[PDB]
């Protein structure tokens, strides 16, 4: 939701299921993926830097 | 591509006479280079099937005289170059 | 049946061969007696040996009731 | 051990044959 | 024009980029997000022509990087050197070379393996050696151990030399690309210093050290009463003794009265039944031969003065109509980019390492090198491998020019790329001749394998059956055998044992034996032309489909080293340049896994073994080549099966090392298959269902574990098919003759 | 200064540390050679 | 049937078989060699050999076999190396496990892989010494395992 | 061949002679005011075209699809417009409503003749 | 043909056009995304399927997929 | 036992029957 939080995904087919990440971009522009989140690790294409929509967006504390 | 296919035989002239009198002595003739090879094929010519590995003037006298027909009607054809 | 009398000593025969390519040398490296068969490394003798089959009789009687059975499949 | 049971024998699978070709011609 | 210009302290000499891996290339610096960063540091760390396109900065780097191989080459030889010193047995081996084995490496005492320490004779024990170094040394005329510790220490001498020499050439004086395209005075120096002053400084060794030293040693004296190969040159009387033509000196030469230096060099050939390899007089005067001829032919390349030529106007001049432009353009082909001249010398490379094996177990060069077996073997054998890889590596890099350094602004109509505009009848008439040659080299072995298990012998391929004498062969070989009174003239004995006369016995074994070439050795010559055909398919067609072909048109921005293309067009996997490359590899161990074979059995059979009195023969298979090549069960039986018994029974004794590296070297050969057949496509999610059970306890490594990528999981298949099959053959090679010769 | 970080690498480390535990086991098998029991 | 060792006779046979074996070759050399004294430094390693398998179980074959039920009257063929080695790998393994739990949380964790901190390297290396009752009191804490990590579709 | 396949005839123009790479292989003249090429299959051709593009300017070209019944067809370009640069024109076809997340699983595909994504 | 399907990941980078090697890919203006496009696939009769774009596709997980479908003339790629 | 049968079925199955069989099957392919 907020720039910077650490977000847990909820999407199966994401190399980071079930991996906490930290939020880069939030755009309220009618985006339907207006969430891009960076990782620590790195997926097959070499491209950490992905992004969500807000169902599959899991804030912690 | 062939622009100057003019004349062959000049070679064999070319190539005869600069080894027929050429004796050259202890190798296998004793005369020259090419008399011991038409001295070496009417013995064989007349149907015969004879001229085995060991037949030394005939055989030897095959290469050693179409490797050097070969480069000098090749070089026959580089004879039509400055055409 | 001949492996019958003897199931120590012979060897139990396969089908026997059809070929136009042994020579001559080949075909004494495979007679045994008039067959020049191959030699039935398939248990088969042995099971048709303890089911009771002591005849080549027997053995027609039951190709025929299986090509019975896979025309009636 | 015989000839005619043979016979007898390619007899039966000649018209098994035409089973199979039967089978064959309509799956 | 030709001068030197040399930029001085280029690089700083820090160690602060070895604290920064990946520093090379700005693909690669990033740092390690996952672990195809390791192994793709090492495959770019030599990728010169791919760090950065200024070619002055390439070059620098392997010009100094040569100075590397050299360093590395110089403390191998002064390995050698000084293995031979302290702990081989050759002063020992230099009293009867016939009986003591040859050893240097003596084995540290640990659990078991002293056994591998073979009593070899010479009152001392260690694992014997095949790779006759101590024939070279003979032929050298070391006499005691003191020349081997001092050339051991000048061997250190010039590594140090040479690592000081690369260091000085990249950092603290780096030459600019005007001093290395300097290539008139490159062919001028190399082929007149290098080739040059070589030969004829080593005929001036030879003369003055092999020449007096194996006189005496052919008479038989004991290293004890010869004389230091410097006491020859203080005064002549101790060769003039020897050779009486050294009485008038020089003389004779600058007269040009060379008849009267018949005693020190000489034309004779044929081997010297006394030591069993050449009379070093022919040598020596062979030495000077090379010596005159390279120094004559160094002086063809016009550098300064303007005497000689250049590249540029002879490769004009040769504008034949067939190829419309002729040469023009190779010039800047050959010294712009770097691989294209390592595809031309490692061919040339190579294809000379096979030339040194055929002549060295034809004509054995070394004395006493065909009385000891093993070192004649392996000594045709090693320089066939390295004689087989550099010529894969021509094909590696003649792709690598097609791909990365090609340009076709400068290339247009030449003699090159009108290749590649028929390139579809290049590659169709080497499929053709690849499958006429397979039918007609291994059809024959299927047809005398199944007329031998049909019964009917007289339907094969034998000697009794349908002949297939090899006419041209034994033609021309009995044209070798008059050779030294025909047309050799001023030759006494023939230019080998293997072409003319009766065979070579020293010390009852059997130095050269004229080799008899029928009707199995005609098919084995044609696997030969037929495995050569299909490694020049594939690497021809890794050349020629290296850049852009019918299937995909652009190779060139692919790269060398991409895996493929996709599924598409059916699938594409393994089309690159590189991958051609990786064909030519397992081909290369089956053509050269057959040129020995048939070397080690045809050797096995009508050359080598021992002889009785009253000239008698004896063969170490004893004539069972002939009856037996023409079917493959007489191979797999007669060689690969009996030849092993000297391999297989070698536990409890000192061969028992090869016995390990036999069977291990199966393990890596199908430890490579698990490389070939799979993909990484399996393996990175078998390793990701194992990352799993470290993300469970916490052991997550930060550099991510993935597989291996395509071309590497292949070229590992690769690099292990060759260690495990080639070293298989090397321990049974070993392991065969050594319990025999 | 930078040639202990070259010292501290991933192969660096395991030839000085393999060849240690190599060590180890080499030198504590010419002291206790046959060492089945234990 | 397993012989105790000492009395299995084809055990001594194979006894007699190596050291006179062995012994052919020492019939090469003078009684001041080296190569002699290494065979009499190796003929010493041969009795000792088969002098220190006396507690094993040769059985019909004279070659030594072993045991692993922890009988206890076999306990140092096998389960005495098995717990020295579960030790050791229980070292080798709470040192990378700890260590990589350090370089988890570091500046650059791809760099500290490559290039260790031998700082905090050989920190760990010696630290992971107690590690049954560290692994012990660290998963009665919660942290030895994990949760909710990766996963694929289902 | 000619008279069953599909020959794709690249048309282009230029300014200057210079020298392109050939899809066949081999260097091409390069007619500087403009030309024809006859090629096999389109990736040859627009390989040619990234072969030229990436080099230099080489714009108004493109290809008509020669096909053995004698009529043209206009590939690459299509609308003036280079294809990665956004024209709005084109018309999508070939989308979802979403990710591959709310594809069907082919058991529910199965004895049906549809597609394991068609939503 | 090979059936190229673009989903709602596809947030408009155009390395699948400039990655594809056939111009099966064009760009579509479409006001969804941030930079307003997302990639169309009209002409898969083209269609190789040789996934050069799956390669270059930099979306969470391949927004454009490539479905091996049927084997034309054109989608088996051979030169005669 | 009817010997002379394997000079009869085993050329007429073993090649003649792949030949007539290849033209089943191909020109099968086209019908
Ligand atoms: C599982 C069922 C089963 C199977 C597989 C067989 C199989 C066989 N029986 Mg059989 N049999 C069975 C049940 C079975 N039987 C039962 C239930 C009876 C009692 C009525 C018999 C009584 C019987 C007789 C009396 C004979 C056979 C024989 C045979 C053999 C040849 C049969 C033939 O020519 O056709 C064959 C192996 C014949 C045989 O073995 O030849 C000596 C034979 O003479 N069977
Ligand atoms: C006649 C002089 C001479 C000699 C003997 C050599 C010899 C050699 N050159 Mg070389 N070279 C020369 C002139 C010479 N070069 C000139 C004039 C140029 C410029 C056009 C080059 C450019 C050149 C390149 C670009 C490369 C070589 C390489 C090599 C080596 C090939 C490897 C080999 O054969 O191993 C056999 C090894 C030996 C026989 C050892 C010989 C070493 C002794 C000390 C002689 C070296 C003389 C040296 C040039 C003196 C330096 C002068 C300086 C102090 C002022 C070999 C050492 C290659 C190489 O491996 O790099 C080293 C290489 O890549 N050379
Ligand atoms: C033992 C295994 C084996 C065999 C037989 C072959 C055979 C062949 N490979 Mg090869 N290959 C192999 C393993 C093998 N390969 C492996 C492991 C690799 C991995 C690197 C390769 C990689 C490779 C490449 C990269 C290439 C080949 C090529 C070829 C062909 C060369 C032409 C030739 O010899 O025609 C003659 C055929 C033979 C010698 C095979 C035996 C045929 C007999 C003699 C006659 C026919 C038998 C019989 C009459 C059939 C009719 C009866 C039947 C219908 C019932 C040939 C078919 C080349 C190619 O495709 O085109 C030339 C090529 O480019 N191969
Ligand atoms: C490819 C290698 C090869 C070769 C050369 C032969 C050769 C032969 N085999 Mg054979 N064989 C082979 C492989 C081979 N085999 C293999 C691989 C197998 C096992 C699968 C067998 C199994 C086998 C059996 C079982 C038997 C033979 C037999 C024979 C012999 C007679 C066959 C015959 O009639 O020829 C047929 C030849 C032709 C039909 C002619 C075609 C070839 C012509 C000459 C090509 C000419 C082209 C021309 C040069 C083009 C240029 C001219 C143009 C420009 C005008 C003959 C020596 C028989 C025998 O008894 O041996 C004595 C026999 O019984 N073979
Ligand atoms: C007269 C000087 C001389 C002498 C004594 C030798 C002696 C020897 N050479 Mg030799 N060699 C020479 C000149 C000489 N060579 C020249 C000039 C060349 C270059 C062409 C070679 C190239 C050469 C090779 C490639 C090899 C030898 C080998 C050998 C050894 C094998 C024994 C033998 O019978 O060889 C007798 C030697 C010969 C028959 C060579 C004759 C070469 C003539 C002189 C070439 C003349 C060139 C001239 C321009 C005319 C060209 C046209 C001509 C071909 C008709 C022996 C020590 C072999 C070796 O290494 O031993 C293990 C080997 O593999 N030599
Ligand atoms: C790095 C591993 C390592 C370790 C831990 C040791 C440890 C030891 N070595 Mg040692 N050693 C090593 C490598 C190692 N060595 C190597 C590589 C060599 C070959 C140069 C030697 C050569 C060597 C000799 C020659 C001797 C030792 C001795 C000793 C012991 C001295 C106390 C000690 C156990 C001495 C000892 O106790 O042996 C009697 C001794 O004399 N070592
Ligand atoms: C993975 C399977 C495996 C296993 C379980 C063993 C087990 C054993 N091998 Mg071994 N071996 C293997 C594979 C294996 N080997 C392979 C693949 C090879 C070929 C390279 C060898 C080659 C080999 C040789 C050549 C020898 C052994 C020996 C031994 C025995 C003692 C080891 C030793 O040096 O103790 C001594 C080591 C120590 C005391 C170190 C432990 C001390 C710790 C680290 C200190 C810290 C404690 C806290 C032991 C039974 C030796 C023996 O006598 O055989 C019975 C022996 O001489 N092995
Ligand atoms: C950090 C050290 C470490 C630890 C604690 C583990 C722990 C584990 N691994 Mg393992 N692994 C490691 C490193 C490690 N691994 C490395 C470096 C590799 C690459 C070779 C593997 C490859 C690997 C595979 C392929 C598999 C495991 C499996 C397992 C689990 C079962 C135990 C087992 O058989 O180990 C396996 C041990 C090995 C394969 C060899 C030992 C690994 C190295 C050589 C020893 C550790 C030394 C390490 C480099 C020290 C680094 C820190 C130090 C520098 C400070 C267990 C959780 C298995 C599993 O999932 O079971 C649940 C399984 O299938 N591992
Ligand atoms: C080698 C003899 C080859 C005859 C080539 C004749 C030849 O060299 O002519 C020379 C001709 C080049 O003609 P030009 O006058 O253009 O040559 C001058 C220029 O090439 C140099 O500037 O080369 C070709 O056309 C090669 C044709 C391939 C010919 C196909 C055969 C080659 C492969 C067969 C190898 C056979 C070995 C047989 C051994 C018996
Ligand atoms: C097995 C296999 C792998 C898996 C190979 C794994 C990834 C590599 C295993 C070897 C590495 C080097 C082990 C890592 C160990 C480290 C060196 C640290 C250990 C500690 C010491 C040894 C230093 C592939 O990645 C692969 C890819 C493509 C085709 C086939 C295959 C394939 O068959
Ligand atoms: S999908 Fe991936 S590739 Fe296709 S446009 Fe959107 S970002 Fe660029
Ligand atoms: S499918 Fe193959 S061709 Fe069609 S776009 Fe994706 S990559 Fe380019």
């Amino acid at each position: 939701i907020k720039k910077g939080s650490l977000v847990k995904i909820l999407r199966p087919e994401s190399f980071w299921y079930n991996e906490v990440g930290t939020v880069v971009n939030v755009e309220t522009s009618k985006v339907l993926y207006p969430v891009l989140v960076r990782f620590d690790k790195v997926n097959y294409s070499g491209l950490n830097s992905t992004n969500f929509s807000l169902d599959e967006l899991v804030e912690i504390k | 591509y062939p622009l100057n296919p003019a004349v062959i035989f000049i070679a064999l002239i070319g190539w005869s006479a600069v080894a027929a009198i050429p004796s050259n002595i202890p190798v296998l003739g004793g005369t020259g280079l090419t008399q011991a090879f038409l001295a070496s094929i009417q013995r064989l010519l007349a149907q015969y099937p004879t001229g085995p590995k060991l037949d030394d003037p005939f055989w030897f006298y095959l290469i050693v005289y179409h490797v050097g027909l070969f480069a000098l009607l090749i070089f026959g054809q580089i004879g039509y170059a400055g055409y | 049946e001949q492996w019958v009398a003897n199931p120590l000593k012979t060897k139990p025969l396969a089908h026997a061969i059809w070929d136009p390519h042994f020579g001559q040398a080949a075909l004494k490296a495979f007679t045994r007696g008039d067959t020049v068969a191959n030699i039935s490394y398939s248990g088969v003798y042995h099971w048709w040996y303890t089911i009771g089959i002591r005849n080549n009789v027997e053995l027609y009687t039951g190709a025929l009731g299986l090509l019975v059975l896979s025309a009636v499949f | 051990i015989t000839d005619n049971q043979v016979f007898v024998a390619l007899i039966m699978a000649l018209v098994c044959g035409y089973l199979a070709v039967k089978l064959a011609k309509q799956l | 024009q030709v001068k030197v210009v040399v930029d001085r302290d280029v690089v700083p000499t820090s160690f602060e980029k070895w604290a920064k891996p990946g520093h090379f290339s700005r693909s690669l610096a990033k740092g390690p997000k996952t672990t195809t960063w390791i192994w793709n540091l090492h495959a770019d760390a030599h990728d010169f022509d791919s760090h950065t396109s200024s070619l002055e900065e390439v070059s620098r780097k392997i010009f100094s990087a040569h100075f590397g191989q050299l360093a590395i080459i110089f403390i191998w030889l002064s390995g050698m050197y000084f293995h031979g010193a302290r702990f081989s047995n050759y002063v020992a081996w230099l009293s009867n070379p016939t009986g003591i084995k040859p050893s240097a490496q003596v084995v540290w005492p640990i659990v078991g393996q002293q056994i591998l320490n073979a009593d070899v004779g010479g009152g001392m024990q260690g694992i014997q050696i095949t790779s006759g170094l101590f024939q070279l040394w003979r032929a050298s005329g070391i006499v005691n151990e003191l020349q081997l510790y001092v050339t051991a220490l000048g061997g250190l001498g010039m590594a140090g030399l040479m690592i000081f020499a690369g260091w000085f050439h990249y950092h603290k004086a780096a030459p600019k690309l005007e001093w290395f395209q300097n290539v008139e005075s490159m062919l001028n120096h190399h082929l007149a210093g290098l080739l040059g002053l070589g030969s004829l400084s080593w005929a001036g060794h030879q003369i003055h050290v092999s020449l007096p030293i194996n006189k005496l040693l052919d008479a038989g004296v004991a290293p004890s009463s010869i004389p230091l190969p410097h006491e020859f040159i203080l005064n002549r009387n101790l060769m003039a003794e020897l050779y009486p033509s050294f009485q008038q000196g020089l003389v004779p030469f600058f007269t040009l009265n060379w008849k009267q230096y018949s005693d020190i060099l000489t034309f004779k050939g044929g081997l010297s039944p006394v030591t069993g390899g050449l009379w070093l007089t022919d040598v020596a005067h062979h030495h000077l031969a090379i010596a005159v001829l390279f120094l004559v032919a160094g002086h063809m390349y016009r550098t300064n003065w303007g005497i000689g030529h250049s590249i540029k106007q002879i490769l004009e001049a040769h504008k034949g109509p067939l190829t419309g432009e002729g040469h023009k353009g190779l010039y800047e082909i050959l010294t712009t980019s770097w691989h294209a001249n390592l595809a031309i010398n490692l061919a040339m490379l190579g294809s000379l390492s096979i030339i040194v094996a055929h002549h060295m177990y034809a004509m054995p060069p070394y004395p006493y090198l065909a009385t000891d077996y093993p070192t004649q073997l392996s000594l045709f054998t090693h320089h066939m491998w390295i004689g087989g890889f550099c010529i894969v590596g021509a094909g590696a890099h003649a792709a690598i020019y097609m791909v990365r350094d090609y340009s076709p602004t400068v290339n247009f109509n030449n003699v090159l790329d009108r290749m590649i505009r028929h390139r579809d009848a290049i590659i169709s008439h080497l499929n053709w001749v690849c499958i006429f040659l397979g039918m007609h080299s291994f059809g024959l072995y299927i047809h005398n394998d199944t007329m031998r298990a049909l019964g009917r012998a007289q339907d094969m391929f034998s000697d009794t059956a349908i002949q297939l004498q090899p006419v041209f062969a034994q033609w021309i070989q009995q044209i070798h055998t008059l050779a030294p009174g025909n047309t050799a003239v001023n030759a006494l004995a023939t230019a080998s044992y293997a072409f003319g006369a009766d065979t070579v016995t020293v010390g009852s074994k059997i130095a050269m034996m004229p080799i008899k070439l029928g009707t199995a050795d005609f098919m084995v010559h044609h696997i030969h032309a037929f495995t050569i055909h299909v490694t020049t398919l594939i690497l021809l067609k890794g050349v020629l489909y290296a850049r852009n072909s019918r299937l995909i048109p652009d190779k060139a921005n692919l790269g060398f080293r991409f895996p493929c293309d996709g599924p598409g067009r059916g699938g594409t996997c393994q089309v690159s340049a590189w991958d051609h490359v990786f064909l030519g590899l397992f081909w290369m161990y089956n053509a050269l896994s057959i040129v020995i074979f048939h070397f080690s059995w045809k050797m096995q059979s009508d050359v080598w073994g021992t002889v009785t009195s009253n000239g008698a023969i004896s063969h170490i298979t004893g004539g069972n080549f002939a009856q037996s090549a023409i079917t493959i069960n007489g191979w797999l039986r007669d060689f690969l099966w009996a030849q092993a018994s000297q391999v297989i029974q070698s536990y409890g004794s000192s061969l028992s090392a090869y016995g390990l590296m036999f069977l291990g070297a199966h393990f890596v050969w199908a430890f490579s298959l698990m490389f070939l057949f799979s993909g990484r496509g399996y393996w990175q999610e078998l390793i990701e269902s194992i990352v799993w059970a470290h993300n469970k306890l916490k052991v997550a490594p930060a550099i991510a574990p993935r597989a291996l990528s395509i071309t590497q999981g292949r070229a590992v298949g690769v690099a292990h098919y060759l260690l495990g099959g080639i070293a298989t053959t090397w321990a049974f090679f070993l392991a065969r003759i050594i319990a025999v010769g | 200064m930078n040639l202990k970080k070259y010292l501290s690498t991933a192969p660096v480390v395991a030839t000085l540390w393999l060849f240690l535990t190599a060590g180890i086991l080499i030198e504590l098998n010419r002291f206790f050679p046959d060492s089945l029991f234990y | 049937v397993l012989t105790p060792c000492q009395q299995s006779e084809a055990f001594h046979k194979r006894e007699i078989n190596e050291v006179r074996t062995l012994e052919n070759r020492q019939a090469n050399y003078e009684a001041n060699s080296p190569s002699y004294l290494a065979l009499q430094s190796q003929i010493d390693q041969v009795h000792k050999r088969f002098d220190k398998y006396g507690t094993l179980l040769c059985g019909q074959d004279g070659l030594p076999h072993l045991i692993t039920d922890g009988d206890w009257r076999h306990a140092r063929e096998f389960t005495i190396p098995a717990l020295l080695f579960l030790y050791i790998t229980g070292w080798i393994g709470w040192v990378g496990r700890s260590y990589l739990k350090y370089t988890k949380e570091t500046k650059n964790p791809t760099e500290q892989e490559i290039i260790l901190d031998v700082p905090m390297a050989l920190k760990y290396m010696l630290s992971g010494f107690l590690w049954p009752l560290s692994a012990w009191q660290e998963y009665r804490s919660g942290q030895l395992l994990a949760k909710e990590d990766e996963i694929t579709v289902s | 061949c000619a008279e069953t396949e599909e020959k794709y005839a690249m048309t282009w123009s230029s300014d200057q002679q210079h020298i392109f790479e050939m899809p066949t292989g081999g260097a091409a003249v390069m007619n500087s005011g403009d030309n024809l090429l006859y090629l096999a299959r389109k990736e040859q051709a627009l390989a040619l075209a990234t072969q030229l593009r990436t080099q230099f300017k080489i714009q108004d070209y493109k290809i008509y699809r020669i096909f053995p019944s004698g009529e043209v067809q206009y590939l690459h370009p299509k609308d003036g417009v280079l294809p990665y640069q956004v024209n709005k024109g084109r018309e999508q076809v070939g989308r979802v409503k979403s990710t591959i997340g709310k594809n069907v699983n082919p058991a529910q595909v199965k004895f049906t003749s549809k597609a394991t994504y068609d939503r | 043909a090979h059936t190229v399907k673009i989903y709602d990941n596809c947030i408009g980078c155009t390395q699948c056009v400039r990655a594809c090697p056939l111009d099966v890919l064009e760009m579509v203006p479409w006001d969804g995304c941030k930079a307003g496009q997302m990639a169309s696939a009209p002409r898969t009769e083209d269609c190789v399927g040789c996934k050069r774009c799956e390669t270059a596709c930099p979306t969470d997980f391949l927004s454009i997929r490539v479905y091996l479908g049927g084997e034309t003339t054109r989608s088996m790629g051979l030169a005669y | 036992s009817a010997s002379y049968l394997p000079s009869i079925l085993v050329p007429t199955v073993g090649l003649i029957l792949p030949f007539a069989s290849m033209a089943i099957l191909f020109i099968a392919i086209e019908k």
